[PDB]
């Protein structure tokens, strides 16, 4: 029931390995908040202007997926609503783009030579992994080459 | 009805994953069956917002 | 505004009709203006004046010609808008009559010796 | 393949089919210089 | 202001030269979607999109004519 619909919400939410207290304080904020908000164009619209925004970004096969994703889920709508609040804010290969010696029925149109040097881009990407990586490992202990005795370590604090 | 329904929650599981949504499969399910009773959407925005920051202090 | 629901906008400018009662050209609409929005091409509002004048040449009457001439000179001497070039090339795309080749006439480059 | 063309072009007794075969490696030249024109933007690279 | 108001007439000086360019050229929009126009062509944008769309929008209408 409902009393326990947004207690489902409230532990889903909640990782683990105080805190058990807490689960029951904060669906008291979830009731608390529930009627600050009762006291005082279609659904799909929303997703096409959020595709849009994909397509000026490049990507747009990408965009095409989530049209026909939500032409069948037109057979929900009251969801969606909430969905769109929620697709902006988040947590706290192919060969085909530059090939044409496969097929038979195979495109013509020559070269490309506008995002070719972005295709160099897509390996510089790559490297750009794991060079990042290699800098995090040289900060991590740098921060403990340079530290004193016993002030992140609580083992003097016996 | 249900196979329908049952296609029209995993359509909407893919949806709101490739747009990165910090929900899962449970809660989805839960928000989907919240709206489904009637409850303003408009209130549920915020109590999934509060909590996502509000359950990050006590870890 | 903000770009997806100026799209709207127009297509309620035109037909009134609501963007509930049709979905499917507004779809078409974020079908096509979208991966065609932002330039791919190099700008230049000197060359489409001076299609606006082969254009108003065509229509034979030369004062008028003059006459967008003046209306071109205004428009920089007040120094209000950025891309003074989409809306003249806009205006020049719709043109009609109100009473051949064109591949032999300027065309502006289509970045195949510019890429960044 | 420039140098064929070269002589072609001064060669009549070549047809007309011959003179629309030769005609479309016309295009064929261009797009290299423009690959060239790509690169030579992006010089001032290794 | 009064000079941030002076921008403002500046704006609607621009605009009706706008107009008269698109009177003089004979398009079949009035002033109240050519705005929406000049609103999309601030942000900067391709009229081959753009031209389909309005000679779209005039052939929606042959059938509910």
């Amino acid at each position: 029931s409902i009393t326990q619909l947004f207690d489902d919400l409230c532990e889903a939410l909640l990782p683990a390995a105080n805190r058990k207290r807490a689960k029951r304080s904060l669906k008291k904020v979830a009731y608390n908040a529930l009627f600050t908000n009762l006291f005082q164009l279609p659904a799909r619209n929303k997703i096409l202007m959020l595709s849009f925004d994909l397509r000026v970004g490049g990507l747009g096969p990408k965009a095409d997926r989530l049209e026909e994703l939500v032409e069948e889920l037109e057979a929900v709508g009251s969801v969606l609503d909430l969905l769109v609040q929620l697709a902006g804010s988040g947590p706290p290969r192919d060969y085909f783009l530059n090939n044409k010696h496969v097929g038979r029925n195979v495109p013509y149109s020559g070269y490309d030579c506008d995002d070719l040097s972005v295709f160099e881009m897509d390996v510089q990407s790559l490297i750009s992994r794991e060079e990042c990586l290699c800098h995090s490992m040289i900060q991590e202990t740098l921060q403990v080459m340079e530290a004193a005795p016993g002030t992140g370590l609580p083992t003097v604090g016996l | 009805n249900l196979n329908a329904v049952r296609e029209t929650m995993d359509v909407l599981l893919e949806i709101s994953r490739i747009l990165n949504t910090g929900l899962d499969m449970e809660t989805l399910s839960i928000c989907v069956r919240l709206c489904e009773q009637g409850i303003n959407p408009e209130a549920l925005s915020s109590v999934i917002k509060e909590l996502r920051k509000a359950t990050e202090a006590l870890k | 505004k903000s770009p997806n629901v100026l799209l709207q906008n127009l297509c309620c400018r035109i037909l009134g009709r609501s963007e509930a009662d049709v979905a499917q050209q507004f779809q078409y609409a974020v079908r096509v203006i979208g991966s065609n929005f932002a330039p791919t091409v190099e700008r230049d509002e000197f060359l489409v004046a001076e299609k606006i004048k082969k254009e108003l040449i065509r229509q034979r009457r030369e004062a008028d010609a003059a006459l967008f001439s003046e209306l071109h000179r205004k428009l920089h001497s007040q120094g209000v808008l950025k891309n003074k070039w989409s809306i003249l090339y806009l205006l020049l795309s719709l043109s009609e009559d109100p009473r051949s080749y064109a591949t032999l006439f300027a065309q502006a480059l289509p970045r195949d010796a510019h890429s960044t | 393949i420039r140098r064929y063309t070269d002589q072609r072009s001064l060669d009549r007794s070549f047809g007309l089919v011959g003179q629309s075969f030769c005609a479309a490696l016309h295009q064929e030249l261009r797009e290299y210089y423009r690959l060239l024109s790509v690169l030579h933007s992006q010089l001032q690279l290794t």
